[PDB]
């Protein structure tokens, strides 16, 4: 994975269509991030704190 | 989708059944309804192995036929044109944040 990849996907997320790896819809209320890349900073912690736009868009 | 020949048919014995006060009502030629005329729709790339930003620039392309009733070259209109509505046919292998 790349930093880049997270920003397309980001910006499908912000209207509900999912990313490839930011792919999880609303139902248990939040778009959990996936895949083999570590790398918390960007990755697993900051694309969560992002996707909450998109959230506030489905609802 | 051929029922309105039918409904053509019980309507222009009534407007003649209501015109029994007079004749001669207009009608157009068959081939006007027989032809497609005005209608809607009606070897392209390995697209799964054409990358994900020219995937999108080959696909928004097709909109713009398809935007007109045009059979596109992905996402092309389904026969079954009748009932009330359309349905279209959008690869299984277009990436599928593209395809919702």
């Amino acid at each position: 994975i790349t930093e880049a990849a997270l920003v397309r996907d980001i910006l499908y997320v912000f209207q509900g269509i999912d990313g490839k790896n930011i792919k999880m819809n609303n139902t248990e209320n939040c778009y959990k991030v996936e895949g083999k890349a570590n790398l918390s900073r960007s990755l697993r912690d900051t694309a969560v704190r992002l996707s909450e736009l998109g959230w506030l868009h489905n609802k | 989708l051929q029922q309105s020949l039918e409904l053509k048919r019980k309507m222009l014995r009534d407007k003649q059944n209501k015109k029994n006060s007079g004749q001669h009502l207009p009608i157009f030629p068959a081939w006007v309804y027989e032809r497609p005329a005005l209608i809607g729709d009606f070897t392209a790339l390995p697209i799964g192995t054409l990358p994900l930003a020219s995937q999108e620039s080959a696909v928004v392309e097709d909109l713009l036929y398809v935007l007109v009733g045009v059979d596109g070259r992905y996402v092309s209109a389904q026969p079954l044109a009748g009932r009330q509505s359309r349905t279209f046919l959008v690869d299984p292998n277009l990436d599928l944040s593209i395809r919702e």
